[PDB]
């Protein structure tokens, strides 16, 4: 499978982003994609998860109430946006070897580029 | 938030709590390469996606162990699992070891 | 005639992870659609099978054990897993194929909640799906816990395939 991410961009200090995820590789095993950021210099933080299929997400507690994450089944896409730092966001879908599905124990196995947003 | 050593010259460890790694939850490890998203290197325990690694866990801690210093692998390892805890389902990356 | 999953899904009381109930399901259209496509559903993991294959499949019959457990041990509700309940409540066989179910029901089961129970000592190992009533503790859920020690409503649907008619499709 193949996750196409947006490219670079640059907003305006406290206004809004949206950042998109194509899974065009096969859609076929991808139940779950979920957001990751790295800030410069630092470790990856986990933002938030939604389900494709329900069109339910999780997030981060510390970014509770301005970020969302939208799922367009449609287009096999899932927005994260947020609202009002330069980090990078990476798209991964969820999988584990187990089983179909999603869960807590899966993983990230396939990431996308990475779409840098700055200020 | 996991600990790791800033960095190794081997074996890179990853301490957690009952909460997360003592939990029983899997552990699993990525290799990041400057410049790109991060690639799996294991899945669960210690299983691994076609392309030298090893792992375990004890207790409240894990680790991966890589062997051979085969070419320059001057990557940021990670540890990543559950955390069970806050209020709410939540992921946790660990802070990071350069090789 | 589509198969009567809100007696499993939307039921009021449930029973202890020590003492699961299930049903039986057979004769009924099994439109998985209503399951999967859920937002009530924290996790969904299917072995022998994908999640959107199951309305393309027919079954003898399927069971749906169902039971209330500790967050933390959802992960146990799988094959090849150990720990109290995996090994003394809720025996998962390790060539088993179906789909288990959870979410967190803690604005139902919590209490500002003695009533479910979990064994602490069993003298031996279960056999897969032999529940045994006869030692137990109260789990004691709180309105005000981590994720890890909310009640997390479990649902297991098992699959039997049998030299039978197969009555159990989805559309
Ligand atoms: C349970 O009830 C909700 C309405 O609150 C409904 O959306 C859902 O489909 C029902 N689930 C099942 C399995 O019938």
């Amino acid at each position: 499978v193949q996750l196409v991410q947006s490219g670079a961009e640059v907003k305006k200090p406290g206004s809004s982003v949206k950042v998109s995820c194509k899974a065009s590789g096969g859609i076929f095993n991808t139940y779950t994609i979920s957001w990751v950021r790295q800030a410069p210099g630092q470790g990856l933080e986990w933002m938030g998860r939604i389900i494709l299929m329900s069109g339910m997400a999780n997030y981060a507690q510390k970014i509770q109430g301005r970020v969302t994450i939208t799922a367009d089944k449609s287009t096999s896409t899932a927005y994260m946006e947020l609202t009002s730092d330069t980090a990078v966001y990476y798209c991964a879908r969820g999988f584990n070897g187990n089983y179909y599905g999603w869960g807590d124990d899966d993983a990230f196995d396939i990431w996308g580029q990475g779409t840098l947003v700055t200020v | 938030v996991l600990t790791q050593p800033p960095s190794v010259s081997v074996t890179i460890s990853c301490t957690g709590s009952n909460s997360n790694i003592g939990a029983g939850y899997d552990v699993h490890w990525y290799q990041q390469l400057p410049g790109t998203a991060p690639k799996l290197l294991i899945c669960g325990n210690s299983n691994r996606p076609s392309g030298r690694f090893s792992g375990s866990k004890s207790g409240t801690s894990a680790s991966l162990a890589i062997t051979g210093l085969q070419a320059e692998d001057e990557a940021d390892y990670y540890c990543q699992s559950y955390d069970s805890s806050l209020s709410g389902p939540n992921w946790v990356f660990g802070g990071g070891t350069k090789l | 005639n589509l198969c009567p999953f809100g007696e499993v899904f939307n039921a009021t009381r449930f029973a202890s992870v020590y003492a699961w109930n299930r049903k039986r399901i057979s004769n009924c259209v099994a439109d998985y659609s209503v399951l999967y496509n859920s937002a009530s559903f924290s996790t969904f993991k299917c072995y022998g099978v994908s999640p959107t294959k199951l309305n393309d499949l027919c079954f003898t019959n399927v069971y749906a054990d169902s039971f209330v457990i500790r967050g933390d041990e959802v992960r146990q509700i799988a094959p090849g897993q150990t720990g109290k309940i995996a090994d003394y409540n809720y025996k998962l066989p390790d060539d088993f194929t179906g789909c288990v179910i959870a979410w967190n029901s803690n604005n139902l089961d919590s209490k500002v909640n003695y009533n479910y129970l979990y064994r602490l000592f069993r003298k031996s190992n279960l056999k897969p799906f032999e529940r045994d009533i006869s030692p137990l503790q109260s789990y004691g859920f709180q309105p005000t816990n981590g994720v890890g020690y909310q009640p997390y409503r479990v649902v297991v649907l098992s699959f039997e395939l049998l030299h039978a008619p197969a009555t159990v499709c989805g559309p």
